[PDB]
């Protein structure tokens, strides 16, 4: 039989070793045990043709070799008659009729065979049948038969071409080790690469030490040469260590791997040793080749196919993928996207196999070095090309590695990559968008992803397919209906290709080719192509040779580009009458036939006169053509010339040349290959074909082109058997004519000069434009720069370079010494540096136009041919001159100068009359730049008219004379002969003033044809006056002559404005950005996009200055704007680090990107908002909000941040709410912007009747009664004590007049000194007056920080001195605020403490907080440089950093400022070691409430006490029953009562403590110490005297003793005694009676 | 009488709206063929 192995068109297949072929074992026992019931386990299956008879396999009905054995009998399922075949990717066994089905189906068992390399144990499963029993699919994952034999491998890979399963191991090998687990040797293996311990010598790849006795032997050298082998993949060793034997067998080794699905990288395992080759399997997911996800996707809406097919990156791809870069913020947070599209990766180290798209980060990047690391792996290609909206094309994977989507479950990361289609096609990578809740988008540019139809299956003989990008052309063309005369050397044949011929078509097979080649028989077509030199078509004729093919010819057909639809040329011809075979063998080529492309399109004639249509090639909006048609909707063409057109929605195909649009229907008209006609007398036509439409009469268009004097643009000619012919003319189809010349000079531009270019090429040239630099010299030798790194002896010309990923200068042209004038421009051609993508050489080209001395050039657009463009506009290619001044700038008001009107490049042709036979050459003061267009008119002329008849002259330039101050003030001596024949043409020039970004042309009004004409311009450019008042960045104050200078800002270096995390603004003052385009004052993220040129036009309105740029990049909106910017500075009156120019909004009603800023440099005034008060200094400074505003709130009304609120400043700018710049107060509506209500007008004013302060506010408003504009509002201030420094409210409102209250402590007045420093309390009748301690800046250090306190007494002294009016000041860091003002002391006693509390209240803020309420670490280094506050950079709103470092950690969260103001508290303690002793620092709660202690007896002392009293003027005098020493004893129950009257206790007994009124001696009960005499309080009732003695015994819940004592009179001192006591009072009475009590 | 998408579209969209984030349900049908505004480019991007 031997049938059973395959061999494709280059590789080869064979299923040997898999199929037990006569060896006489158990078959292939082809089940896994799932659901079996009759246990039905046969499946006994030998490939080739064998079975195997034994246990269960014994009687099988073998001429099948295939078993079907149950308990019910045996069977034949399927026999082998059949060969293996392929399905996509893998073999598939189609077997034969075993034994009949229950409907006699005749049973057919597929089997498919996936290869999966290092597979020794393989047996199948039916997996799927038909549900019924009669078709048994079988999966099969074999070692065998998906590859050819063995082939050696480069330095990790196995990449070989042909064969196309190429592995790679490279992410295997690691730089630690891997150890291996036997009982007494571990074996030690870094794959590819070193082994990396010290035991073994480091020269080895491998090498095992014995565990029992730390012994090294060799086990082989390191290798790189990969072995493939058929199924396996073989890694082996060198030589290595040698045992014992005589031949001194050194210690190879041998590496296999087996492939896995899910393993990963897996371990090594030792197999076995059997004589010294050692033997490691591995399970590796890389050892395993993937299938490619098949990737076309049908179009379910309407018929179009799509192809994803070539964007693949198969092969060649160690990181050579398709990646895409993120530049963003600053050496951290950089990311390198790795991706590929339908199929998993080329292997990238540390990332994954079965992965799409890594991500990869940068780090030691500088210096042309270390590309990678791995931070974050995900993707699956899973799914293929989900279709969207006809053109966009989206695209998903999923199941990535785990993220956090805002605090929700953890899911997996997930790329969308959408594709929307272009026309640019080779070389554009994604463009990276986002990463946004672990959704990284991506977007796609281009690819020829959009456009496939599915071309409906035409199958006409003249079409054949194309699959190299896949095409199908059509020679339909070649239906040329009179017939064409083949050239012959026998005689002339006669030919046309399919469907067409009547002349030699009256045979049997209708003929198109059989003609007489005489003074003849039918052949018929078949045909064919191999795409390589090779169109082909044979021609099947009828009197064929018996058992033999007939004359049947073949024609070659290869690609001409600039050629007609072509014309058959006769290669030889032979006739063979001796073989029955005879051909003609006839070979051209057309144009027509080829792959269509951009066809580069300079060409020209015979006769000499070359042409270009390339001046037109250049439109970025595509060209229209007008259009006459019926009552309906117009038509609409769009065209292209030369190249295609941008993927227009509904009119497929590959070269879109002509896709004619009406509302209904979408036609293809054209296709792109070039071919003007040039031997008429007429001119230019060129040609579009195939629109393989409109019933097998196909369409095309040829577009027609005569020369005409001005720009046009097209129209419809007619249209006649569905194709088309337009008209278009325009000046280009006029014959160019261009000269060449050496050395950088020309010669002969039809003017007699020359044109020296060296001066320029005399220093280096460096055009730093958008993300390439460009070092190159004119006229060639380019020596200087960072670009001479070559070693080849050829001269560098030009040499590009990059920034710091893979910096590359690759070299562009070499020096050739050439330019040439072609129609009006100097340009030169720099041929042959390096090579690009494929094949292309870089070359660059540098053009010249002549201007005024402007000789900074800048590049142009990427051709397709990988070359560069330059463009300069020197002040040398222009000779011939007649200029004047063409000015009177004597008197102003005269419209004095007209420089700026004048052209050199080309001229104005005026806005003439629709139906102008004439054309209208003039420009102001300079006569006729020369035009390239046509036979010119001399240029000794300046007014010319063209059109109809000859150029003739109108008059001659002379310097201005003017008739008025206003009018006809230029005039032309010396045009022509008029109808007179005396007088030469006298022509005159008006201007007249307007306002027009673009002005019209001068508007050409009268014509008297005897010698006079005038002309009136309608201008922007009439009236100014040339003296604006400085016209440089200084500005002068018309209110009070103060000046207004900027120019010691106005850098190149630019500025940063953040309106995102990854995005920044570049800003310059008063002069162009170095890092945008020139004309740029400010420019956006990625693409340098302009947002207004630079003008330095500095106004001024309403103690504000208000720059503008205008005349931006195009705006999308519904109308056609720019954008603009009004950089509107504010005065702020410090310097600190916040002072860069904030992006404030956007306002999408005109495109106008705000900005605000701030600087010192602004402001005029001494901003003092403090007035005077008599004798008191009064002042509002620290009322100043200083980061943000303040918010009067939302008042009479619900469900609504209403005003914004600023005292004596303007308020600092907020993202986000565009309040017009330099606003005091400000009302934010529901409804369309915020209002000015008032401007910062002057110092506070007082009244004098009330004494509560006003200050007003004048506004640039009109009220809403339209009276008189000056909007008013007007704010009080209310004098009442408290923590809060206060907010305003609005109260009340008239119709234009607000007027906002408010309470604060501030405007309080000081009173006379105080009352006294003195703790003056009710309760305990004696003061402590701490006028003692206030002596002088004591100075508490502990911690980071130092302290400066004071009571009674402001300390700005002996370190920083500006810590103003603070009682408490911070004098650690720099320039510490203050805490307390000292006008706001607030002396306090707390009661259950006895402690005095010393209160302080309202200095400056807390330090502000993160969004989060995580605190800030606020002497902290960003960027090098420290800061102590909220920094605006990089950012849009404040941020304070958490960290020490935020180069470092990269912690923070934004600046949200607290209104809570900073204070201090002071305790006092009771010490009896001295009386002033030192302040001690105890919390910061949030680093502001900062609280201190002390070690005293100032605050305690009651040693001088007087505790005689008088109540209702009835003295006493006690001096008499107390007793300085000892005291008077009574011990009843047990209990020792000491006690005498206002002293201390004196030889008093044990254990009662110092300064004791009472102490008990108890007999069980522990001895306590009641009463104190310092609180002691006496007083006489009618009939007793009182006291009470306070600070005993815990009692209760809070409760004390106190022995409330009777004074009855009697005659003589007695002694008291304990009446009653209870626990709710806890009271103590005593009955004395004494002679001394009344 | 043009348009914007390609390199000018990825930067604009961050643009408008910067540091919401934003999505494709979607943008690039309307703004690479027919001419949007700046209000359409607003209501394409993520509402907090
Ligand atoms: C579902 C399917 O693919 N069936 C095919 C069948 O149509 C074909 O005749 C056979 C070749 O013998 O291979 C199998
Ligand atoms: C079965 C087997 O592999 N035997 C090996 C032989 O191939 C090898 O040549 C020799 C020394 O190199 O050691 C033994
Ligand atoms: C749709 C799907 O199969 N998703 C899988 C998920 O179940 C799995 O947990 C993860 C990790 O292997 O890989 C992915
Ligand atoms: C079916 C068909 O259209 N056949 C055309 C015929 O109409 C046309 O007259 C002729 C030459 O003009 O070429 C063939
Ligand atoms: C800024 C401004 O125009 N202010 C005007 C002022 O010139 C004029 O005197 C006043 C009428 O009393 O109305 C207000
Ligand atoms: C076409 O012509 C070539 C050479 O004469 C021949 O090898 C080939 O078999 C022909 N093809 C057909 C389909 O007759
Ligand atoms: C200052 O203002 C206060 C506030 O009423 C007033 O009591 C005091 O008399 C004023 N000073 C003088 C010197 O009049």
């Amino acid at each position: 039989a031997l049938l059973c192995g395959v061999s494709d068109g280059k590789q080869r297949f064979d299923l040997s070793a898999l199929a037990r072929h006569s060896e006489l074992e158990q078959n292939w026992e082809a089940v896994d045990g799932s659901q079996r019931e009759a246990e039905k386990k046969h499946f006994f299956i030998n490939i080739c043709h064998r079975v195997l008879q034994t246990g269960q396999a014994r009687g099988c009905p073998e001429d099948a070799a295939v078993c079907a054995v149950d308990k019910n009998g045996s069977k034949n399922l399927g026999r082998f008659i059949s060969s293996p075949t392929r399905e996509k990717g893998n073999i598939q066994l189609s077997y034969s009729d075993g034994d009949e089905c229950g409907g006699g189906q005749k049973i057919i068992t597929n089997i498919t065979l996936m290869c999966k390399p290092g597979d020794l144990e393989s047996a199948p499963v039916l997996t799927t049948s038909r549900a019924d029993g009669c078709f048994y699919e079988f999966e099969w994952r074999t070692a065998a038969a998906c590859v050819l034999s063995r082939t050696e491998g480069d330095n990790c890979t196995v990449f070989d071409s042909q064969a196309g399963f190429s592995f790679d191991l490279t992410p295997l090998t690691k730089k630690d080790a891997y150890k291996v687990e036997t009982d007494k040797y571990e074996f030690h293996i870094n794959v590819c690469g070193p082994v990396s311990v010290g035991a073994c010598p480091p020269d080895s790849g491998a090498c095992q030490v014995s565990r029992s006795d730390r012994k090294s032997w060799n086990l082989g050298r390191s290798n790189a040469k990969l072995s493939y082998y058929d199924g396996m993949i073989q890694l082996t060793y060198r030589d290595g260590t040698p045992y014992n034997n005589e031949k001194r067998t050194p210690r190879a080794t041998l590496i296999t791997f087996l492939c896995d699905r899910d393993a990963g990288v897996g371990f090594p395992e030792y197999q076995e040793e059997d004589n010294s080759t050692y033997n490691f399997r591995w399970y590796t997911s890389y050892a395993c080749p993937e299938e490619p996800l098949e990737c076309i996707v049908t179009d379910p809406v309407t018929l179009d196919q799509y192809d994803l097919s070539r964007l693949a990156k198969s092969e060649g791809g160690p990181g050579g993928n398709w990646y895409s870069l993120d530049n963003g913020g600053a050496r951290s947070t950089w990311r390198k996207y790795y991706i590929n599209v339908c199929r998993p990766l080329n292997p990238v180290p540390g990332c994954d196999r079965y992965a799409s798209a890594c991500q990869m980060k940068y780090q030691g990047e500088q210096g042309s070095y270390s590309e990678t690391v791995s931070i974050s792996n995900l993707g699956v290609a899973k799914t293929g090309p989900m279709v969207e909206d006809s053109g966009s094309l989206l695209l998903e994977y999923v199941n990535g590695s785990a993220c956090t989507t805002s605090d929700q479950r953890r899911t997996t990361y997930t790329t969308r990559i959408h594709l929307v289609c272009s026309t640019g096609s080779l070389y554009t990578h994604p463009i990276f968008s986002l990463n946004w809740e672990c959704v990284v988008s991506f977007l796609w540019n281009t690819a020829a992803a959009c456009p496939i139809r599915i071309t409906t299956d035409i199958d006409q003989v003249c079409s054949i397919k194309d699959p190299n990008s896949g095409y199908v052309f059509d020679l339909n063309p070649l239906n040329n209906s009179r017939g064409y005369v083949v050239l012959g050397i026998g005689k002339t044949f006669l030919f046309n290709v399919c469907g067409d011929m009547p002349a030699c078509g009256t045979l049997d097979g209708k003929p198109a080719s059989g003609c007489e080649a005489e003074v003849l028989v039918g052949l018929e077509k078949s045909l064919q192509l191999s795409t390589e030199g090779f169109i082909t078509l044979n021609y099947t004729g009828l009197p064929s040779h018996p058992n033999g093919r007939a004359d049947a010819f073949i024609i070659r057909f290869v690609c001409n580009d600039d050629v007609y639809p072509g014309t058959p040329k006769f290669l030889h011809q032979d006739i063979d009458s001796s073989l029955g075979i005879r051909d003609t063998f006839f070979e051209f080529e057309t144009a027509l036939a080829c792959v269509p492309s951009p066809v580069d399109c300079q060409v020209t004639d015979p006769a000499g006169n070359e042409y270009d249509l390339s001046g037109l090639s250049k439109a970025r909006k595509p060209w229209t053509a007008v259009d006459t048609f019926d009552e309906g909707k117009k038509r609409t063409f769009y065209l292209s010339v030369c190249t295609p057109l941008p993927y227009i929605p509904g009119c497929h195909g590959t070269a879109v040349g002509c896709c004619l649009v009406t509302e209904d229907s979408k036609l293809n008209l054209g296709v792109v290959q070039i071919s003007p006609q040039v031997g008429a007398n007429g001119s230019l036509s060129l040609v579009y074909v195939n629109g393989d439409k409109c019933k097998n009469q196909r369409f095309s268009t040829r577009i027609n082109l005569e020369c005409a004097h001005t720009t046009g643009s097209p129209t419809f000619q007619l249209q006649n058997d569905c194709e088309y012919v337009f008209l278009w003319r325009t000046v280009e189809a006029c014959p160019v004519v261009r000269a060449e010349g050496d050395y950088c000079e020309v010669r002969d531009p039809r003017h007699g000069n020359l044109y020296n270019l060296i001066p320029l090429g005399l220093n280096d040239t460096v055009v730093r434009a958008g993300e390439y630099t460009y070092y190159f010299r004119v006229c060639g030798e380019l020596t200087s720069g960072v670009c001479p790194t070559s070693d080849k002896s050829k001269v560098i010309s030009s040499c590009q370079e990059k920034r710091g990923p893979q910096g590359f200068q690759k070299v562009a042209g070499l020096f050739n010494q050439k330019l040439t004038y072609e129609n009006g421009v100097l340009k030169m051609n720099y041929t042959g540096g390096d090579t690009c993508h494929k094949v292309y050489q870089r070359s660059t080209t540098i053009f010249f136009y002549c201007d005024r001395s402007t000789q900074a050039p800048v590049f142009l657009q990427e051709t397709s041919d990988c070359s560069y463009l330059f463009e300069w506009r020197t002040q040398y290619a222009c000779p011939p001159y007649d200029l004047t001044e063409c000015s009177f700038k004597n008197e102003a008001g005269e419209t004095y100068d007209l420089s700026s009107l004048s052209r050199y490049s080309d001229n104005w042709e005026a806005v003439t009359g629709t139906g102008s036979t004439e054309h209208y050459l003039i420009n102001v003061c300079k006569s006729l730049s020369p035009q390239a267009g046509s036979d010119p008119c001399p240029p000794e002329a300046a007014v010319c008219l063209l059109g109809g008849p000859k150029p003739v002259n109108l008059g001659r330039v002379r310097d201005s004379p003017q008739w008025s101050q206003g009018l006809t003030l230029l005039k032309y001596v010396d045009g022509d002969l008029c109808p007179d024949q005396i007088r030469k043409k006298s022509t005159t020039i008006r201007f007249t003033c307007s306002e027009s970004h673009v002005n019209s042309r001068p508007m050409f009004i009268s014509a008297v044809e005897d010698c006079e004409y005038t002309f009136s311009w309608p201008t922007a450019a009439a009236c100014a006056v040339k003296s604006n008042v400085h016209d440089d960045c200084q500005v002068t104050n018309p209110a009070t002559g103060h000046l207004f200078d900027l120019s010691s800002l106005s850098g190149r270096a630019g500025f940063t404005a953040a309106y995102s995390e990854k995005g920044l603004v570049y800003l310059s003052v008063c002069g162009d950005n170095e890092n945008c385009a020139n004309g740029v004052g400010a420019c956006f993220g990625q693409t340098r996009i302009s947002v207004g040129k630079a003008s330095k036009r500095l106004t001024y309105v309403d103690q504000v200055l208000q720059l503008v740029y205008e005349g931006g990049s195009p705006c999308p909106s519904k109308t056609g704007l720019s954008y603009k910017s009004v950089i509107s500075f504010v005065c702020r009156p410090e310097v600190g680090p916040t002072n860069r120019p904030m992006l404030i909004s956007l306002d999408k009603r005109t495109c106008t990107l705000f900005f605000s800023w701030h600087t010192p440099l602004a402001c005029e005034q001494t901003t003092e908002c403090s007035v005077r008060n008599g004798s008191s200094l009064i002042d509002l400074s620290p009322l100043i909000h200083r980061t943000g505003g303040y918010e009067a709130y939302d008042e009479s009304e619900d469900d609504g941040p209403d005003f914004y609120i600023n005292i004596c400043q303007p308020l600092n700018p907020m993202h986000g709410l565009a309040c017009p710049a330099g606003t005091a107060v400000c009302k934010v509506p529901v409804d369309g912007p915020p209002i000015d209500i008032g401007r910062v007008a002057g110092p506070p004013i007082l009244n004098p009747i009330a004494n509560e302060v006003y200050l007003n506010f004048e506004s640039s408003t009109p009220c809403l009664a339209d009276r008189h504009f000056n909007y008013t509002s007007l704010i009080t201030f209310h004098c009442k004590r408290g923590v809060s420094m206060g907010t305003p409210k609005l109260l009340r409102t008239s119709v234009c007049d607000f007027v906002f209250e408010w309470e604060t402590p501030l405007v309080c007045p000081d009173e006379v000194k105080t009352d006294g420093c003195s703790l003056t309390d009710e309760q305990l009748y004696y003061s402590f007056n701490l006028s003692s301690l206030s002596k002088s800046t004591f100075k508490v250090t502990r911690g980071p920080h130092t302290y400066s306190v004071g009571v009674c007494t402001a300390a700005a002294g002996l370190d920083e001195g500006g810590c103003k009016d603070g009682a408490v000041c911070l004098l650690s860091g720099s320039k510490g605020a203050s805490f307390g003002r000292l006008a706001s002391m607030k002396l306090d006693y707390r009661h259950q403490d006895e402690a005095v509390i010393l209160s302080y209240a309202n200095g400056d803020t807390c330090p502000p907080e993160t969004e989060d309420g995580e605190p800030c670490v606020f002497p902290f280094v960003f960027n090098g440089k420290s800061y102590e506050e909220c920094v605006v950079e990089s950012r849009a709103r404040l941020w304070c950093a958490t960290t020490a470092n935020y180069d470092r950690d990269h912690e923070w969260g934004f600046c949200k400022h607290s209104t809570s103001h900073r204070t201090s508290v002071i305790i006092f303690k009771c010490d009896e070691d001295a009386d002033v002793g030192r302040p001690q620092v105890f919390s910061e709660v949030r680093g502001c409430e900062v609280t201190f202690e002390w070690k005293t007896k100032v605050v305690c002392p009651p040693k001088k006490m007087e505790c005689k009293f008088v109540q209702k003027h009835r003295t006493y005098d006690l001096r008499l029953l107390s007793s300085l020493t000892g005291s008077w004893s009574f011990v009843h129950n047990g209990a020792s009562y000491y006690i005498n009257l206002c002293q201390k206790i004196y030889k008093g007994p044990q254990d009662c403590s110092e300064r004791a009124s009472v102490c008990k001696k108890s007999t069980s009960g522990e001895v306590q110490v009641l009463g104190l005499v310092h609180t002691q309080k006496l007083d006489v009732v009618d009939d007793r005297v009182i006291v009470t003695y306070s600070k005993g015994h815990y009692c209760g819940d809070n409760k004390t003793a106190s022995a409330v004592i009777e004074l009855t009179c009697a005659k003589t001192v007695g002694r008291p005694s304990f009446t009653r006591f209870d626990v709710d009072s806890c009271t103590y009475h005593f009955s004395w009676d004494s002679r001394a009590a009344c | 009488s043009e348009t914007l998408c390609g390199g000018e579209l990825v930067d604009t969209l961050q643009f408008v709206c910067g540091d919401r984030g934003f999505y494709f349900s979607g943008i690039v049908e309307e703004c690479c063929f027919r001419s949007c505004d700046l209000a359409l480019l607003e209501t394409y991007c993520a509402t907090p």
